[PDB]
């Protein structure tokens, strides 16, 4: 297993030479140190199938080594549109790990393990995107439109909601302060089922699902501003939605795996 | 004119309700030339004149 | 007593394959029909989407008694799944009452006709686990619904004292105002349901606190209902939400 | 008297404690002491609600001679709301017994049996997850005190705008500083800063005493806050070790935590069903 | 230094909360599952390498803007700081705020020469959070079911 | 009449028009930055807001 370890050891480390870089700068030398220092891998690596090439004449990660040896052997030279293409070769240099999957046992015993797991699982991950889906639908015919809101709560219309307001720092009344008036949709909101998708994952990862439930409440009609406390009964979709999706289809899913596993 | 404005001073208006109670009366009283009589009282369960 | 064309093509007729790929075919436009909708939509889809729903509707109207004096009145009437459809028609007949003033819209019932489009699904492995899900979800519907009736009771009980502890007194001078209260029971229960899943739990605790006084011996001492409130809620979350799924998934 | 203990009374009790919940989702508080007349009627409703228990109450002592559980749970409420009446009419006190209206309806849920019986299987549950509530008291103790050491009283340094004391105006978000010399965040442009401040959120997040620490420690295994705290402690402090504490409290408080509690539970769920 | 030194008292008070039968047995079954188990963690290690760099590649070259969801703290601008970028969305803090500020027409460092952003920060900060989702409860499912036989024991 | 309508946000190319209303399609946080100017009056997809004006180039 020398040569297994030959190798174990400069993939990660041309790995955390990869990860050691400076996201900021295009020109330095912890990216000229690291940006000359894929020679000696990039050979060596390279010179791995050129020893086993000629040993057989394929199975499958020979065709990972083959690809993530081949964006260096393409990303060194491409030259001419320097704005793409190197700009995602330089990307796809995340495979070098993945390449030790292959060279060690154990590691593939465990990918496997898992994607046997997204075989099992896959049919109440499909059951709970069609419930996504489903619920955006739903959502979709309830919000549609009516999350608009203007800077200045006096104006509820987007001919309205133009030109400028008074606006007073900490509510006093002796520091006022000139704002435009601006017709604002909410960050999530629920015009098309894509967008309603978003909002919905958004709801169902608890976070910021509040300011959503407090801005839908106060919506009334399509295209106008809000007003405070509308209709509290649409609080109802949110908790059901919350009870169903964010709780029934993750526990299941959760309880699937323990029970597969046991 | 002759107003008389009367101000809601019961335990509901505490808070942001107060601030901008105390604001509009602060700036009708200066809808008001010297032809005009003005007065202000208020009620929390018993009139009073503030 | 001359039926010699109505139910040989009434059993062979519903079930004769090509019905079936067909319907699932519909399925597919209604569900298409219901989601190709936005904000702001083009004249031409809002006429196409609202002339293509009854002209779905009533072909499957017409499917539902095509099946149904195929296979009779007790067969229809066993599988539980085909009264979702009968409901489901049943409302789409129905909504017509209701579309002089909207008051549901277009109502989201077209969409629950999906569940129809698991009929694909049937065929799918492991679809005879999908039928013992709900199955089980349903035959221990009654320790489901006893369960769930005590999470709601603890839910109501920490709702009144929540709005007993702090019921209007979130109310300081700063501009802003809080969503997060405890004025009345509908936002009470919404609060109590934005701490029990955890969201922003520490947020309404500072304006709990806040309003009791302060930073002090007496006054931060009603963190203790917050505190408890989160790991009872969490507590029993967990048994209700993960006992249901281990023992009827098992 | 022991023979009115039938059914009827059993129903009757029942949807009185009912109405009495009722009655409390309606009552809708004030802020200061305002009242409509909704809440001028409940309070009289509430007194013919408090006269139906004492009845009740007083049959049973008479006739059973306190000690079933719910019966004292029962006896305690109604105690509480002779004293609460007691004390409303003769002075004109009521945050304190006003209170008690919640521990009545788990007087109310203790009279399903197939309530009961839930409430029975999720105790039994409850009392394996008692190591597991211990070690998760001592990772608050263990972390408080640490957190007593490294960040007692760092974080109350605040920009103040050098041309005057004025009130912490910095950005609508006051967060703490350094003296240069240290190394947190400098105001930079001017705006020389100083100590005498409150804290980084009114005070009530901050490691100055065993209290305000064993919160804020509750708040970081939560995962509701953590970060927040963390850079508030990051730029008072420095940004060099402040994480050891903040991500070694969630990869042994709040996973290995949440994994303990879900392999007892699934466990015991396991082995009910055996 | 000193702060250092002041520190192993709760070291003593860690080994009374040792003190116990129960504490002990739950603990060094734990234990001993965990290590029983240390190539499911270099999953969870190599999905934190993969996307931390391929956000620094990508997402991080913008300005550190204390007004934004993403400054002085919160930043792609190093390994280490985007391995606690990831780690704070893994815990869902804020994940969706700094997919907005990953999102495209942010003004990026003078240093480096509105064009910076990209519109793959929704893909990026969906799929990370549930491959990470994912693998968190993979490993968490794995430690339980090799302890099962001692959780479930009718001693 | 003339309002440059573009795919890539960034390039910001000109392309005709006949619609007499030109729009602004921003995002809905970062709203100094314009994304998308252009003829007529879209919809918006997520993240992306949109203003209709009366005349040519009205947007700016
Ligand atoms: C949540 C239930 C089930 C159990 C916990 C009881 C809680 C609600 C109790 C226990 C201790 C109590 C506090 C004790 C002392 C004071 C100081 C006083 O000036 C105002 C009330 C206040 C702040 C109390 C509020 C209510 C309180 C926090
Ligand atoms: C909710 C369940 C546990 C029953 C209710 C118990 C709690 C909420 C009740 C019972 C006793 C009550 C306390 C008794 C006395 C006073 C003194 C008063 O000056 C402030 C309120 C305060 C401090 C009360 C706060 C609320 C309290 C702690
Ligand atoms: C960047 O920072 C400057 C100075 O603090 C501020 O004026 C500007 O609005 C900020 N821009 C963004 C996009 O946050
Ligand atoms: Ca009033
Ligand atoms: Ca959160």
């Amino acid at each position: 297993t020398i040569f297994t370890n030959l190798i174990l050891f400069f993939i990660l480390l041309s790995s955390i030479s990869l990860a050691a870089e400076d996201p900021v700068q295009h020109t330095s030398f912890r990216n000229h140190i690291l940006g000359n220092a894929d020679y000696v891998f990039t050979s060596i690596f390279t010179l791995e199938i050129i020893l086993k090439m000629t040993a057989y004449g394929r199975n499958y990660f020979n065709i990972l080594d083959l690809l993530v040896v081949s964006v260096s052997l393409i990303s060194f030279g491409i030259q001419s549109s320097a704005i793409n293409v190197v700009k995602i070769l330089r990307v796809l240099r995340v495979l070098r790990p993945l390449r030790a999957i292959n060279r060690a046992k154990g590691l593939k015993h465990v990918v496997q393990c898992v994607f046997v797991a997204i075989r099992t699982i896959g049919n109440i991950v499909i059951v709970t995107t069609l419930l996504q889906f489903m619920f955006a639908c739903i959502g979709v015919q309830l919000f549609k439109g009516k999350l608009y809101t203007c800077s200045d709560s006096s104006k509820q219309t987007e001919a309205e909601c133009k030109g400028n307001y008074i606006t007073y720092k900490d509510g006093e009344v002796d520091h006022p302060i000139i704002q435009p008036r601006s017709w604002e949709n909410s960050k999530f909101d629920f015009d098309n089922v894509l967008a309603a998708m978003m909002a919905l994952f958004t709801v169902s990862t608890f976070e910021g699902w509040p300011e959503l439930l407090y801005r839908s409440i106060d919506s009334h009609t399509e295209d106008k501003g809000p007003i405070y406390n509308y209709r509290v009964e649409i609080s109802i979709f949110f908790i059901i939605y919350i009870i169903i999706i964010a709780f029934f289809m993750m526990n299941i899913f959760v309880g699937f795996v323990i029970v597969t596993f046991q | 004119k002759d107003m008389l404005i009367l101000v809601d001073v019961s335990g509901s208006v505490s808070g942001l309700t107060l601030k901008l109670i105390r604001t509009s009366v602060s700036e009708m009283l200066e809808t008001l030339s010297d032809d005009d009589f003005v007065n202000v009282a208020s009620f929390n369960s018993n009139a009073q004149d503030v | 007593r001359w039926n010699r064309f109505c139910r040989r093509k009434c059993r062979a007729a519903v079930k004769s394959n090509v019905f079936y790929w067909l319907v699932i075919f519909l399925v597919f436009l209604n569900t298409l029909t219901i989601a190709s909708e936005h904000y702001n939509q083009p004249n031409w889809l809002t006429e196409v989407q609202d002339t293509a729903n009854k002209a779905l509707l009533a072909l499957f109207t017409a499917e539902m008694l095509l099946k149904m004096y195929s296979l009779g009145l007790q067969a229809y009437f066993v599988s539980l799944f085909n009264r979702f459809d009968c409901f489901v028609v049943c409302g789409g007949i129905l909504e017509t009452i209701l579309v002089e003033t909207k008051i549901m819209s277009p109502l989201g019932i077209s969409v629950l006709r999906c569940v129809r489009l698991l009929r694909i699904f049937k065929i799918t492995r492991y679809w005879n686990s999908l039928s013992n899900l709900v199955a089980s979800l349903l035959n221990s519907v009654r320790s489901i619904a006893s369960l769930l009736l005590l999470l709601f009771l603890f839910i109501i009980i920490f709702s009144l004292l929540g709005m007993q502890l702090f019921g209007g007194k979130f109310n300081f001078d700063e501009m802003q105002t809080r969503r997060s209260t405890f004025d009345n029971f509908p936002q009470s229960l919404l609060t109590v349901f934005q701490i029990l899943t955890g969201e922003d739990w520490n947020s309404v605790m500072y304006d709990g606190i806040m309003a009791y006084g302060g930073p002090s011996f007496p006054g931060m001492l009603v963190c203790i209902y917050f505190i408890i409130l989160f790991i009872c809620g969490n507590y029993i979350l967990l048994n209700v939400f993960l006992a249901i799924a281990v023992d009827n998934l098992a | 008297i022991s023979i009115v203990e039938w059914k009827p009374f059993e129903i009757i009790i029942l949807l009185t404690i009912f109405a009495n919940c009722v009655a409390l989702a309606i009552y809708i508080p004030f802020p200061e002491d305002d009242s409509n007349a909704t809440n001028s009627n409940l309070e009289r409703v509430e007194y013919l609600f408090l006269i139906i228990f004492t009845v009740e109450a007083f049959l049973k002592v008479i006739a059973y001679g306190l000690r079933n559980g719910w019966n004292l749970l029962d006896f305690i409420i109604v105690v509480v709301g002779l004293f609460s009446a007691i004390l409303e009419q003769a002075t004109k006190d009521v945050k304190a017994l006003r209170a008690f209206r919640v521990l009545r309806p788990l007087r109310l849920v203790s009279g399903v049996p197939s309530l009961q019986v839930v409430l029975n299987s999720i105790i039994k549950a409850m009392v394996p997850l008692l190591h597991i509530a211990l070690l998760v008291l001592f990772v608050i103790i263990i972390y408080a005190i640490i957190g007593l050491e490294l960040f007692m009283g760092k974080m109350h340094k605040t920009c103040y705008n050098q041309e005057g004391i004025a009130d912490v105006p910095a950005e609508d978000d006051p967060s703490p500083c350094a003296l240069e010399t240290g190394h947190g965040r400098q105001c930079q442009n001017g705006t020389v800063c100083k100590p005498g401040w409150d804290g980084p959120k009114h005070g009530i997040t901050n490691f100055d005493n065993f209290a305000f620490a064993m919160l804020t420690v509750f708040q970081c295994i939560t995962m509701e806050g953590w970060t927040d705290v963390l850079y508030w402690v990051n730029d008072a402090v420095g940004r060099d070790w402040p994480w050891i504490y903040f991500v070694t409290l969630i990869i042994i408080g709040s996973f290995f935590v949440l994994n303990l509690v879900l392999g007892v539970l699934s466990g015991e769920f396991s082995k009910e069903r055996e | 230094s000193i702060t250092f030194f002041r520190l192993f008292r709760v070291m003593r008070l860690v080994k009374l909360l040792s003190r116990g039968e129960g504490i002990r047995t739950l603990l060094w079954t734990f234990i001993k599952s965990f290590q029983a188990l240390p190539y499911v963690a270099l999953l969870i290690v190599m999905l934190f390498f993969i996307y931390a760099v391929i956000g620094m590649q990508v997402f991080g070259k913008i300005a550190l803007n204390d007004t934004t969801e993403i400054n002085r703290n919160n930043n792609f601008q190093t390994f280490p700081q985007a391995v606690l970028l990831l780690f704070r969305c893994a815990t869902g803090e804020a994940w969706q705020d700094i997919m907005l500020a990953c999102m495209p027409g942010k003004k990026c460092a003078p240093e480096s020469e509105t064009p910076c952003g990209s519109s793959f920060a929704v893909f990026y900060f969906i799929s990370f959070y549930m491959l990470c989702a994912f693998l968190i409860i993979n490993l968490f499912v794995a430690v339980i079911m090799d302890n099962f036989d001692y959780l479930t024991r009718d001693w | 009449r003339i309002c440059y309508i573009h795919k890539a946000s960034l390039p910001r190319a000109t392309k005709t028009c006949v619609e007499n209303t030109c729009y602004k399609m921003f995002i809905r946080t970062q709203r100094e930055y314009i994304s998308e100017r252009g003829c007529g009056c879209p919809t918006a997809m997520w993240p992306y807001q949109t203003e209709c004006c009366k005349g040519d180039r009205c947007n700016k």
